């Protein structure tokens, strides 16, 4: 019999929630009796990584971001030609021995902008601007590494830490101001929310508290307002919808305080149909389609087909709006905006037809999954060319492939097909050719896929037993115990007790495979 | 500038790009980056040739909308479409499967209207009096209905 | 016709087959065998499987001295009829809890409306019933029973004799048994209107009493006036079927009273520049939409124009229009409901002027 | 006519929400272009101010907390003899070079306990323990200042700041742990929520994040549980109810993330039930609505039930912890009673209301004057008597402005005499309370010397326009729109009397 498949596809939703989503990005094994305390206070380290930079290097980073990366910061900070004055003021106020809170806020904002500049610059321009040598003079690592060898990410993470250190010098908890939130919306474009998810959740809770301090709900200005007040409300609305997007991209069992009062498209105090659609709320609408799909992962109920068909209709509507974006390609900012919107709309299409395949098994759903996987392959391989390799550095290409190359692996364990194997070969070709800036995270993904490849072999050599009621095989036990182990590793009761307390060949094959390929290797 | 579709049997067909924009998939598979061949799996080449001929017919026809649920009900049974889909049943279902895969709403609507006119005018008390996929019907309940038939 | 390959055919294509096959299951009728088809049970299994977005016209009737569910055609001819245990058994077959069942008053007799409500109350449930179709002894008999009607979400009211007594706020009378009991008005999520001519005559069309409206349907009404109608807090939708010449909001008279500019000079102020990007997808071909020029206005004045547009337009998501054949006062809608596919006009060749305000950036 | 009295008593709800609660205690006038961003991050300050404390002094602090302060820390840390081991570990580990995060959490907890010891200690033992001279050697102030001048408040603020500095060395953002919530609830016993208000709001939002990290929503022990888990869930329930209490004691416009999901071992449950009754009373300050009579009658019936429960409580004379608990519980239930009959007087004008207000006001005065003797003087240092006496003297002065009575006048003289006799550990808040009482008395003199007028529809008097402009100015001062604009870019004789009163008796003097 081949009727074990629908319950196993329904088990994929639980496995995708706990292994691929939570346990790979959003779980950090902490142990408070072993972490070193912050007695350095990041003072010597960020003192070095602040006086390492020079002035001409900073203005070249600003010119690079001015002519390339505008689709990321243009909703957050606005127009960056205003910020050249702030860079001049930083390089003039660097010699001052008494700083103000406002000046240090502007300095933290421009250091976050520099962190994004370091994250999205290709290795050739970064080697022509910066020098490899004094970092190896300082960091004490191996003196043979280059920028393409894994030292660009170290400089990016240390610039993010220096932005956070300049936030620490403000007493940012005692002075709530908007330059926290904007700075986080520049730091939420790197892999900073995936490096330290605990610190990202704490800063994001501070950003939610800082935003809700202003008590602004409607960003449509009124008729009895200062012109400055109306421009302030427009910029605050753009910051708000970018903050909602960067807020949904970190959800899970460690993020309890939601900002999600934004009502999704036609199932809620902020109904998102009333704003004039700029880039930021368009990105939020695509993230809202994503969040309306991926709430049924850990839930036991099944999604209605009414909802999935509404998602299909609105998916085609925003698909056509991306075509009718209509900007000038000579400035190439619209090129990167078009890539972001097109990759997100292909991701949401893929998740829609994955849920079509799993929950209801509709007309050629697997074939549409293969088709949109090939579309994602096309949209990533097309940017293997020159001058636009860094387009493959926006963090959503790390998420979506992690959703794809797991699932097409998992289905390959149980249903043998011809197109699926060639698609898995294409994904295995694509996974190694992703940029090396995702580092260890990228490495972990390959390990997961490799484990699933080995999980095909144990499916083949072992015969499926039968009890009449339910089915029994070691693959089922191992896939169950993976979710059991990672749900055990997200239980903070033992942290509470460390706080204020005083403290059959079936089983053999399962213990052999879990002793050989442990799932806890993917935990951060 | 021509666009090549690929069938399931392997025969590569060639249409124009403006012709292929009748499909709501070529319009979103070719619009990746402007800085040419679309595979269509599990479609026999005769079926894709009929779909291509339908797309070549209505090159300048004003179909109602995508989300107009009442204009689909107030049905225009087109003359060339009613002449076109007059085939046997399996060819018709393969055309409808291809139109669902190619995301072409008007051909899907026309095929489903033809199948709706077929299923509407079934033989009274001849095929309607024979239920045939009998499940969640006990022999006791079926015997009760056939005893209540007299 | 083979009904055994048609059932192994997948779900949504078979749904699209039944989408064009709503009421006419046959074509005078041999109603004995027409119920026990596999196709009719397939229709109702798929119809229960989505939300009820197909035919949905399931009535409680008292026929053959028995309370049973019944489906009526578009011309109100009886198609199928189920005993509730049967429909429960095959809904359980589909799902491997019913709550959405319509209730006419117009397609029934009051001497059996009283018995239907009495035995339906005292028998097991007096629940699982969503819509209540009004449009006078039977009406007052139904009003006394709606306090125990736990899960209803819809009210439809027919022509103007019954409307102004029940729905509008104008009365505030001393008859508690005649009107609603204010617990039924809390869960009243949709309201449809039909078979009338004027909504706002002999007073004012004010919906302020009815909390929690997320939709509203105006069908087959002669003359309405949007300038007279006010709307509740947390109001979402606005759908209008085939109407005659109607008046719209006073938005253009408020822009004209803002810039202090004349009518003919404003007719040279409405640009028609950005009409070839995305509005060609709207497939209008009769209404050429027009916007305001960016060079002929400041930034803050344009934001104030948007603020004037949102006044008397406070909370609305989508406006749906069938053939209206005339609109008097100068359609000028915001782009935030126009740039997405929310403001949807479908069959209007007689309408010509649509103005749209907002940035298309 | 004399119709201004009910609308003016309804205006008192607005004035009591803004001026006596948000303006005096919960508003900090900030300026970001002039405030020194401390690049040192208080390392030079707290390094000295932690080298000032000595070991035997700290153990005498812990002994004083064990003897006299149990009814405060029992909600947060339970028993303090269990904490002596952690104090020993800190004093042994202090001489090291490296440190661990869990140790610094225990250090933040015991430094918060030290702050609670300092804030409630009487002045004679505090003078016998600590010197005065190195404080003025560091701060550079007068050598002739004493503890009653205000140096004990300065030492309390510096210990709170050094506890926060130890929290900042933990990177408590990136490491959530339950000792943050306990070390904040010990710092919530003082007037640290009134020195730095929005810093306390940020710490409380961090504590809400840290609590909801655990995902425990029901605190009852099951059968298949580890008993350690059951003890942990009972203790976490205690921390949750007291955290709801300290959350309610910091509400307002500058704190929107609230924990109040609960609606309406014996002591903490009694404490939260009294605070929740207080919450259901004072939820009608900012609102424009009015409570029903059935609501106030149910509050009165439950008030009599908890009055009998406090009458069912005991007291011990050799155990001063029991008298401290008894005074706190009886003062809380008397404050809730006074607010209930104040709402009776304001909203419905029911007979036998003002006599009840004077009665419970004299009960409050008797509970304070009973502690004016020896051995129990520190009972008046809890923040609830500052809040309660602020509301009482504000409402009695506002009532004396517009309604004259001899018993009310003698009550006002008693409140005014007791106001200057409050201890000097409240300091600037006490001085601004005296300034607000003096401003309302001069407003009474202005009400006396100026005729009330009427144009035929509504009344007109300078007192009304001044009391309205106070609320309008403080609602203007509690807006962050100007800070948002500075963040985005760098962009008649009647009127004469009103302007002279606003120019002489300014409203911005009660701010911070």
């Amino acid at each position: 019999s081949k009727e074990y498949l629908p319950d196993l596809l329904l088990f994929w939703q639980n496995y995708e929630y706990w292994i691929t989503n939570i346990g790979l990005y959003k779980t950090k094994q902490r142990d408070l009796t072993r972490t070193p305390a912050n007695l350095d206070t990041d003072t010597e380290e960020c003192m070095f990584w602040m006086n390492y930079l020079q002035k001409d290097q900073s203005f070249q980073l600003m010119n690079f971001a001015m002519e390339n990366l505008g689709a990321l910061y243009f909703g957050s900070i606005g127009d960056i030609s205003e910020l050249y004055l702030r860079v001049e003021q930083y390089w003039d106020r660097r010699a001052d021995k008494n700083h103000s809170v406002d000046g240090k806020y502007w300095d933290a904002l421009i250091w976050s902008v520099f962190t994004m500049c370091i994250y999205y610059m290709p290795v050739e321009k970064l080697a022509e601007i910066f020098s490899v040598y004094p970092l190896h003079e300082y960091l004490g690592s191996n003196k043979r590494l280059n920028w393409e060898d894994g030292m660009q990410l170290v400089m990016c993470q240390n610039f993010a830490r220096c932005s956070l250190f300049q936030l620490k010098q403000c007493d940012f908890m005692a002075h709530p101001d908007i330059r926290l939130v904007q700075a986080y919306l520049i730091l939420a474009t790197t892999t900073f929310p995936y490096d330290e998810p605990l610190l990202a959740n704490s800063l994001l809770t501070q950003c939610i508290h800082t935003f809700k301090n202003f008590h602004v709900d409607d960003f449509r200005p009124l008729l009895n307002d200062d012109p400055v007040e109306s421009i302030a409300k427009v910029t605050l609305g753009r910051i708000f919808y970018r903050l909602c997007g960067c807020d949904y991209l970190q959800s899970g069992p460690r993020k309890p305080i939601a900002l999600h009062t934004e009502v999704s498209s036609l199932l809620p105090n902020v109904d998102v149909y009333r704003e004039e659609n700029s880039t930021e709320v368009l990105y939020w609408k695509i993230i809202s389609l994503d969040r309306d799909l991926d709430q049924y992962l850990n839930k036991s109920s099944k999604p209605p087909l009414k909802t999935l068909d509404a998602i299909r209709r609105e998916l085609d509507i925003f698909q056509y709006k991306v075509d009718s974006l209509e900007e000038d390609f000579r400035s190439n900012n619209s090129r990167f905006q078009k890539f972001i919107a097109l990759f997100q709309i292909s991701t949401v299409s893929w998740k829609l037809f994955k849920m079509y395949l799993i929950y209801y098994d509709t007309a050629d759903s697997l074939l549409k999954v293969i088709h949109y996987s090939k579309v994602i392959i096309s949209l990533i391989v097309n940017n293997f060319h020159a001058k636009s390799e860094f387009f493959n550095r926006h963090p959503m290409v790390m998420q979506t492939i992690t959703r794809v190359v797991s699932f097409i692996s998992f289905y390959q364990i149980f249903v043998e097909s011809a197109a699926v194997k060639q698609l898995l070969v294409d994904l295995t070709e694509l996974t190694a050719n992703l940029p090396t800036i995702f580092g260890s995270k990228l490495d972990k993904l390959v390990y997961l896929t490799e484990r699933l490849s080995k999980l095909k072999l144990l499916w083949d050599k072992v015969q499926l037993l039968d009890s009449g009621d339910s089915f029994y095989h070691p693959v089922f036990k191992i896939l169950q115990n993976d979710i059991k182990i990672i749900e055990l590793k997200n239980d903070e009761m033992f942290s509470l007790i460390k706080g204020l307390g005083s403290l059959s060949d079936f089983r053999t094959i399962v213990e052999e495979f879990q002793s050989e390929y442990n799932i806890s290797d993917i935990l951060s | 500038s021509n666009v090549v579709l690929v069938s399931g049997e392997g025969e590569r067909f060639t249409v124009d790009k403006k012709i292929a924009e009748r499909s709501l998939l070529l319009k979103n598979y070719l619009n990746d980056m402007h800085d040419i061949v679309m595979p269509v799996p599990n479609v026999r080449s005769s079926v894709l040739q009929k779909v291509i001929e339908w797309a070549e017919h209505h090159r300048d026809s004003n179909f109602p909308d995508e989300d107009d649920d009442d204009s689909r009900k107030s049905a225009p049974v087109d003359s060339w479409d009613r002449e076109f889909l007059k085939v046997d049943q399996e060819m018709l279902y393969e055309i409808i499967l291809a139109a669902n895969y190619l995301n072409i709403k008007p051909l899907l609507d026309a095929g489903c209207k033809v199948v709706a006119e077929m299923i509407r005018g079934r033989s009274p008390e001849e095929i309607r009096r024979t239920f045939n996929i009998v499940n969640d019907f006990t022999p006791e309940e079926e015997a009760a209905i056939r005893r209540e038939n007299e | 016709f083979n009904p055994v390959r048609f059932l192994e055919l997948p779900i949504d294509i078979r749904k699209e087959v039944y989408f064009h096959l709503d009421g006419n299951f046959c074509g005078l009728e041999y109603a004995f065998w027409l119920r026990y088809d596999c196709l009719v049970l397939d229709c109702f299994k798929v119809n229960h499987l989505y939300d009820g977005t197909l035919i949905d016209a399931l009535e409680w009737t008292y026929l053959d001295n028995e309370l049973r569910l019944a489906y009526f055609n578009k011309a109100s001819m009886l198609e199928v009829w189920y005993t509730f245990k049967e429909y429960k058994k095959w809904v359980i077959d589909s799902v491997a809890n019913v709550s959405n069942i319509q209730f006419n008053i117009d397609n029934l007799t009051p001497q059996l409306v009283d018995k239907c409500l009495s035995i339906l109350e005292q028998k097991d449930l007096f629940a699982t019933i969503g819509e209540v179709q009004f449009g006078s002894i039977s009406v007052i008999r139904t009003i006394r029973s709606m306090e125990s009607m736990k899960s209803l979400r819809k009210i439809t009211v027919r022509g103007e004799k019954l409307y102004e007594l029940l729905i509008n706020f104008h009365g505030f009378r001393d008859n508690p048994g005649k009107t609603i009991s204010y617990i039924v008005k809390r869960r009243i999520n949709e309201i449809r209107l039909s078979r009338m001519n004027q909504i706002s005559r002999t007073g004012l069309a004010d919906f302020t009493r009815w909390d929690n409206l997320q939709k509203l349907v105006l069908s087959r009404v002669a003359y309405i006036d949007l300038n007279s109608i006010v709307f509740p807090k947390n109001f979402k939708s606005l759908t209008m079927k085939r109407v005659s010449k109607i008046k719209w909001w006073n938005i253009e008279e408020n822009i004209l009273k803002e810039l202090k500019v004349d009518k003919r000079t404003f007719k040279s102020l409405y640009i028609k520049e950005d009409d070839s990007k995305f509005t060609k997808f709207f497939n209008l071909r009769h209404t050429r939409i027009k916007e305001l020029d960016k060079s002929e206005i400041n930034q803050i004045t344009y934001l104030r124009c948007q603020a004037i547009v949102w006044l008397s337009f406070r909370t609305l998501n989508h406006i749906k229009l069938q053939n209206v054949s005339e609109v008097f006062n100068n359609i000028i809608v915001p782009r935030a409901l126009f740039d997405s596919k929310r403001v949807e006009i479908y069959r209007c060749e007689k309408i010509s002027q649509v103005l749209v305000i907002g940035s298309r950036s």
